[PDB]
């Protein structure tokens, strides 16, 4: 009964984990979206150009 | 769509001579080779039952004439023939 | 698909191009002979049944500016097996097979907006060390890109898209 | 507590572009997707689908391939992306997933978090050669006493369970399974197209009844993809070559491996593959085959080689007994004679016996053991060459017993021990039996000392003999588990035991 | 809008081409204009550049070429919940019997997967019947899966009828009927008992009969489980009884081969034991709630070993093969019970005298069945004694089999009888044991418990 | 009505699906050889009142119209596994089995009782013959059982006896 | 050229029907005149549904001792008669 | 255990939830090697509720 | 120099294409390099076009779709004569035992005539 309880605990740690990773990226991803720069996108690709 | 043995050298063959009379009719060419069952293209003037003349001294007997192609059993070994010949 | 059944009168007239020197006039013979087997009116007489040579006629008549060894043959041919419907395939096999002979890749780039042409020149030669033929990058604007660019290649392809990295970081979470 | 672990994550992260190929899917139906592209497509690749899925380069034709997807396939869709991994298929190995429960991809579906495996393996692999492989003449107790008397199994034979339904082919593998909890050998149980709450019965009695810990399970549901079903038996087998290769031995169960054929059927002619004698395809011979021939016993120049000079003495194996159901007990369809073919004996498992009440449900002189009685411990060897003898007498001498009397004293009482022995090879399902017990056992059979007591009672007298036995002369019985040795003294000593035994109830 | 137009139709199966972008999903719904009609189509297969292959939910006639359709870009979805009770539908979640509108709050899509291995629940709380015969040698846990296998006319739906009977009554919870491929006949004989009994009002309803295109016999027993789903999540105990898993399984072989499909070993599709498993693990009771469920299996020609019946009996937890011999002999009900059994059959979870009765019954009847062709050919008189008296203890044990339902006294003309179990574990151990030796084979056909075993005996 | 030979009916369905190509099923039957039976055994049927003054428009009222029909299969030599018979025995109410042993023998009609049952049964009978039938359907189901079991004990028990003799009465 | 008349195929039906020998077409054969016909129907129709159906509980008799006796026949019943030539 | 482990997850939803707020502006500058903008940290409170 | 292509794979059938002047004859060997391996293939029949269909002797995974393969004029060719006696072979003459190379001096083609 203790490995039992064991397995939903982790569970549910794992399941708000996972929320909070997809909150997380979202707004990653906005942030990408509005805080950016030609000069900046340039420096990107000029660590990709590079191969 | 299976390809019905018509094949890239045939075909340009046909492109530079639109018609293909300009050989004989009395020759053609191996196009397949599969288990004694022989598949020529060409031989406009052969007949069903002939004794095809393979290269050596082997016979094949044709037995399907199709729109294209002469389907002939060879008589004896097999596994010597290619395409071309 | 077609795709199949071109390929032998793709590779016979790209085999026999190259022996009479005139690979850039076959290439648009093919894409106007796949231009007008997309007519509504062409493909009725492609399903209506009359017999081949005769069907052939009523297509050669109608197709009458073209070589006596190119139009004339690799119509009635390829109208004799009925695959006609394969021209717009025919066509693409036939610019592959240059692109493969002439050492060319088409390399397309996808970037969320232009690049500075000093970016896309060293982009060019890069992937012109990393392939070992002549690229001609062609570019498009995906907003969805949002920043970096993508390199396609044919059948490889090389992603410096931020999408792409933040799905990847949402799955290394 | 949490999220500087995701903030570890988030560091654990590649931000440069690398490269592929890449191909288009045309088409998709009954989990098989037709693939444009991919010129570096490889035979038996992974192709990675969106959404995490794989898929296995099965067909490669001139201008497509035909994969299979392993996993949910229906929103899948014509012009998805895929990309070429590079990858053939590789799963999970090692003992951090020896205790748990995980499907074809070596994925865990137990809930209880991720793995520890040390490493990965191939699927498919190679079997070790003719020079490779060493003789069988080590013992697996099965801990039935019909089977471990007459049918014996040795480290590294590929016992066969062929019978009809519900006649206890799954009792008499799991029994196996939990006689193992203290032999060194490992146990790997696949389950092919079980359904789950039977698997959830049985996984529970593993527990219950004994150990899981020393058990792999393996699942492929009748729910899921024809792919995961057909290859899971390959990924068992990849799991149980990883304790052969290491000098430890290992025993695999494949649970139905005629509905391995029959995933492999399904996945052939979906990708249009040439049917043969019941539409399964051509090579389905070489499936089998090359998937038991995986089973050996293996020397110990291999295993260190293998292993690169860490153990030096050992000797790996990987025993199997697969199961197979026969339909009315016909045993000249295709699937059953291929691996009637493929393996080294078969424990028939008879259904009008079951009927009967005589469970375990062995039908001796149909079922055989090609490995002989090498595979024996010695005192199980000793007492148990009559017993053969005895039960093809009583064969014979059934067709008398049901009308007929007043026959010759030699045959009454040779009918009546054929009876008494035939009535004393039963037990329960869960219970197995140590070799003392069933040496002792046979033992009183053997020398007679059921002869007068051949009544109803024999259930009876050998649940007390048992009994007396541990009450009184365990030392016995830990020199017997621990030696298999017999010789005078032992024999005399089981003498003094018997003798007094009848004394009691 | 309307957005692809069709291009081929063969008789059920129709094609439908669209723009390559935005082309259907499998499993997805269309709709097209049968003249007045609205058809429903359902997507099979993405094949070549931008067509679908799909099946009609109607008949096929009066379609042509070049009608425009429209995609729906949602599986076919139906009414589920208490709105579903007391009410016929068809497999689109239609009404059929003329009262209205269904009036649902929520609909749910046909294709959903199966449970997670995790979520499956262990019960042993063991169902009594009246059936003598069920409740000794097969009986059935409550969240159990129970088949009734046999060919035709061996007593299948007479059966069902009484398990109905015997089992939903007491049963509070809802119940769903799924009639797969029934009988038009049969399925108005049953709303009509059930509406004379009162009991409609907790019983759902879903009828594809014989006479529909095979899509709607394909379908319709996934409404079934999709409404039975909605009251297993909503946590109750239900009850689902399905009218033959056999006319799925055809309803796949029919159109199969138009869908491309190369034909497998009986000429079934290839796909049998996957669309099997598909169905079948859906039928589970979890930890939030226990579906119940008695399924009907056809067995073609009377052959065990067909592949039909053969994949579908791994999935069953009870098992009661049904004989057309024992029926022909005119012992009713007809079960085997040498074949028949269930996993419920342990001593740990019956009681042990009852697991000692039953192997003593079935050690018997195997046993006489041995004996059967020598008595045939060589007589009676060349038994022994001993025997003598095993064939006649087999021949009284195997009338104690036999019993009069409520629901088969139409045929008969005689009351019905319901034994409990403790007194059919008593009367079989009475026989056995000797303790009627005496009275005539009769004195058991027929009847109730033992007690009335000897009340006819005296009448006799 | 009665269809004289739904087996011909569905060897002319046959030849028409192959003739146009349509791929082939077990014995080259097409699939839809299920179909077609069923969708028109179907169609005989009762229908309630309510469904005759709704079709006639009101001009009759208080009948329920009914079609009745007895479709006809032959099979080869007893033959029951094969895909007509065994479409169509799933379809009906019922069976009548003729046999050619009993035939021979001058059972004319050669219906084989215990093969062959109604399942509308005793609702479609008259009271008294309900009353009467009941007791020969079993009747002659368990002689011949017992004329198997006891071919060749010349003694027998008049119990059995009885049975026997009024089974061969019966039939 | 071949015409497409936008009409399934129907039946002559009626009472007048009663004692002619007609064809699948709706030709008598019998060459006892024309039919007296009350309209035509369609020959591919659907079948009553459930709800439209009655029980059956009247009989048809056979005048044969043993069908009627032991294998009883209704009105709305589909007995099957099933052996060899 | 099982209603332990309940109010033990909410107790650590709310401070994931303090968490979270940072990890965004963490990893979308981690994304682009470049600093964020401080500025463009306006609307980041809308994925915190 | 190797002078054809693969052109399918499906289970153990491959199919090759050649130059048309270049077609094997029936039982022809074809050899591939396989990973590192080298992948013996017997032609079967001769399609037309050039391409060949042929049996992979050994294993099949991991070929790609255009490898080239190389077309050996002879058959089979398989050690004869003493230096086998005692030796284990494969199909292709090859030891299976450690021992080592097989000394032999004459390699016979296992296709031919009866006496
Ligand atoms: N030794 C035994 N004594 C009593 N009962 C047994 C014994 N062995 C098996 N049984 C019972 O026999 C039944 C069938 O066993 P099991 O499920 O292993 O048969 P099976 O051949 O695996 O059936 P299937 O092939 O359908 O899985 C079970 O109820 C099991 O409890
Ligand atoms: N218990 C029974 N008592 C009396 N008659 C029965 C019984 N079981 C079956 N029958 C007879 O056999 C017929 C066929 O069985 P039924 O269940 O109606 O069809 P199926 O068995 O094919 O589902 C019944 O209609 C009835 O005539
Ligand atoms: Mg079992
Ligand atoms: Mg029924």
């Amino acid at each position: 009964a203790q490995a039992e309880i064991e397995a939903e605990r982790k569970r549910a740690r794992e399941e708000l984990r996972k929320q909070v990773a997809i909150l997380a990226v979202a707004g990653a991803e906005k942030i990408i979206e509005r805080s950016v720069d030609e000069a900046a996108n340039s420096d990107i690709v000029d660590k990709l150009v590079a191969e | 769509q299976l390809n019905s043995t018509e094949i890239s050298e045939l075909i340009k063959q046909r492109i530079a001579q639109f018609n293909v009379v300009s050989e004989a009719h009395n020759e053609g060419t191996i196009v397949s080779v599969s288990d004694g069952v022989i598949r020529i293209h060409g031989l406009a003037d052969a007949m069903q039952g002939e004794m095809i003349s393979l290269p050596g001294n082997r016979y094949a007997i044709a037995l399907n004439l199709e729109r294209d192609s002469v389907g002939a059993v060879v008589m004896g070994p097999y596994a010597d023939l290619a395409e071309g010949m | 698909e077609f795709i199949t059944v071109a390929r032998p009168y793709a590779k016979a007239a790209f085999d026999f191009a190259v022996e009479h020197q005139s690979v850039e006039r076959w290439q648009d013979m093919l894409a106007f002979a796949a231009e007008v087997t997309k007519n509504e009116q062409m493909a009725e007489l492609l399903s209506g049944a009359l017999a081949p040579e005769t069907l052939a006629e009523s297509f050669i008549a109608v197709a009458g500016e073209q070589l006596d060894e190119n139009g004339q043959n690799l119509i009635r041919v390829m109208a004799e097996n009925g695959r006609l419907n394969a021209l717009p395939d025919v066509l693409e096999q036939f610019i592959h097979l240059r692109a493969v002979s002439e050492a060319t890749a088409e390399v397309d780039v996808i970037s969320a907006a232009a690049l500075s042409e000093q970016q896309l020149a060293k982009i060019s030669a890069a992937m012109e060390k990393r392939l070992s033929r002549k690229v001609k990058l062609n570019a498009k604007i995906d907003k969805s890109v949002m920043a970096g660019v993508i390199i396609r290649a044919g059948d490889m392809v090389i992603d410096g898209s931020v999408r792409g990295r933040l799905e990847r970081l949402a799955d290394v979470l | 507590e949490i999220s500087e672990l995701i903030k570890q994550r988030i560091a654990q992260f590649n931000v440069v572009s690398e490269a592929h190929n890449e191909g288009t899917i045309v088409s998709v139906s009954d989990g098989v997707i037709r693939i444009h592209g991919l010129a570096d497509a490889m035979q038996g690749e992974m192709i990675s689908l969106p959404g995490n899925r794989y898929a296995i380069a099965l067909n490669l034709e001139r201008d497509s391939v035909g994969a299979v997807v392993m996993g949910p396939y229906a929103d899948l869709a014509e012009g998805m992306k895929v990309k070429a991994t590079g990858r053939i298929l590789e799963v999970p190995v090692g003992r951090g997933l020896l205790g748990r429960v995980v499907n074809t991809l070596g994925a865990p579906i137990d809930g209880k978090g991720p793995l520890d495996h040390d490493g990965f393996s191939a699927v498919e692999a190679i079997a070790p050669g003719v020079i490779e492989r060493q003789s069988v003449d080590q013992p697996v107790q099965t801990g039935y006493k019909a089977v471990d008397s007459m049918i014996p199994i040795g480290r590294g034979q590929r016992e066969l369970i062929i019978g009809d339904r519900q006649t206890g082919k799954t009792a008499l593998a799991i029994d196996a399974i939990i006689n193992q909890r203290d032999s060194g050998i490992k146990a790997i149980y696949v389950a092919i197209g079980q359904k789950a709450s039977t698997i959830s019965n049985v996984v529970r009695k593993l527990e219950e009844h004994g150990a899981l810990a020393n058990t792999i399970v393996v699942v492929a549901t009748a729910s899921e993809s024809a792919a995961l079903q057909y290859l899971a038996p390959y990924a068992g087998a990849a799991m149980g070559e990883y304790f052969r290769d290491r000098g430890e031995d290992a025993l695999i169960i494949y649970d139905d491996l005629s509905k391995q054929a029959v995933a492999y059927r399904q996945i052939s002619l979906l990708l249009r593959r040439p049917p043969g004698r019941e539409a399964f395809p051509g090579d389905v011979f070489y499936l089998h085959s090359r998937l038991l021939e995986r089973a050996a016993r293996v020397n110990a120049e291999y295993v260190e080689a293998f292993t690169k000079g860490e153990v030096k003495g050992k000797t790996g194996s990987l025993t199997a007994l697969p199961i197979i159901e026969t339909q009315a007990g016909d045993v000249s369809a295709f699937v059953p004679t291929n691996v009637i073919s493929i393996t080294d004996g078969q424990i028939f498992l008879e259904t009008n016996l079951f009927n009967a009440g005589i469970r375990p449900a062995v039908n001796p002189g149909i079922s055989v053991s090609r490995v002989g009685g090498a595979a024996q411990t010695k005192i199980m060897k000793k007492l148990s060459g009559g017993i053969r003898t005895a039960l093809a007498q009583y064969r014979e001498l059934a067709a008398f017993s049901q009308f007929a009397s007043d026959l010759d004293d030699a045959t009454r009482k040779q009918l009546d021990h054929g009876q008494k022995v035939t009535e004393l090879l039963k037990q329960k399902q869960y219970a197995p039996m140590s070799v003392a017990q069933q040496s002792l056992v046979l033992f009183a059979a053997e020398r007679g000392y059921l002869a007068d007591v051949e009544l109803s009672k024999i259930g009876s007298f050998e649940a007390a003999l048992l009994a007396y036995v541990d009450r009184d002369h365990a030392p016995l019985m830990q020199e017997i588990n621990q030696t298999g040795g017999y010789n005078d003294e032992i024999e005399g000593k089981l003498k003094g035991i018997l003798d007094s035994f009848k004394a009691t109830q | 809008m309307a957005t692809g137009k069709i291009v081929q139709v063969i008789g059920a199966v129709v094609d439908v081409e669209f723009p390559q972008d935005a082309v259907p999903r499998v499993y997805d719904a269309l709709e097209v204009q049968n003249g007045n009609e609205r058809l429903v189509l359902e997507v099979q297969q993405q094949l070549g550049g931008g067509i679908v292959r799909t099946i009609a939910m109607g008949s096929s006639d009066g379609l042509r070429r070049g009608l425009d359709v429209k995609d729906l870009e949602h599986p076919i979805e139906v009414p589920v919940g208490k709105a579903t009770l007391g009410r016929i539908m068809n497999v689109l979640g239609e009404p059929v019997d003329m009262k209205g509108e269904i009036g649902e709050e929520e609909r749910w899509a046909i294709h959903r997967a199966a449970p997670s291995y995790e979520e499956l629940s262990n019960s042993q709380e063991l169902l009594e019947t009246g059936i003598k015969v069920i409740d000794l040698m097969a009986p059935f846990a409550k969240g159990g899966k129970v088949g009734l296998f046999g060919g035709a006319g061996v007593g299948k739906t007479v059966n069902m009828m009484e398990l109905i009977r015997n089992i939903a009554i007491e049963h509070s919870g809802y119940s769903v009927f799924a009639g797969v491929g029934e009988r038009t006949r049969e399925g108005n004989d049953f709303y009509h008992e059930m509406t004379d009994s009162n009991v409609i009002d907790k019983v759902s309803l879903v009828y594809g009969q014989m006479n529909e295109p095979p899509g709607n016999r394909l379908r319709v027993a996934l409404t079934g489980l999709t409404m039975a789903e909605k009251f297993r999540d909503e946590g109750r105990d239900v009850l689902l009884f399905v009218d033959n898993i056999y006319r799925y399984t055809l309803a796949g072989t029919e159109v199969s081969a138009l869908l491309g499909r190369m034909p497998s070993a009986v000429g079934y599709q290839p796909t049998l034991a996957e669309e099997m498993g598909v169905l079948q693990e859906r039928i589970t009771s979890t930890k939030t709630g226990s579906i119940t469920s008695v399924q009907a299996v056809y067995v073609p020609a009377d052959d065990l070993t067909d592949p039909s019946p053969a994949t579908t009996f791994a999935h069953l937890d009870a098992t009661v093969v049904l004989s057309r011999q024992i029926a022909s002999l005119g012992i009713y009900p007809a079960v085997d019970p040498l074949d028949s059994t269930s996993r419920q059959l342990d001593p740990l979870v019956v009681g042990q005298e009852h697991y000692d009765t039953a192997r003593g019954v079935q050690s018997i009847l195997q046993r006489y069945q041995e004996l059967k062709d020598i008595i045939a050919i060589l007589g009676m008189d060349e038994l022994s004694e001993e025997d003598k008296l095993v064939v006649a203890r087999a021949r009284k044990i195997q009338r104690f089999l036999s019993q009069p339902f409520f629901v088969a006294e139409v045929f008969t003309g005689s009351p019905g009888k319901y034994v409990s179990l403790k007194d059919t574990i008593r009367g079989f151990k009475g026989i056995m044991e000797g303790e009627y030796d005496h009275l005539p084979e009769q004195a058991f056909y027929m009847v109730g418990s033992i007690e009335e075993a000897v009340e006819k005996a005296k009448k006799l």
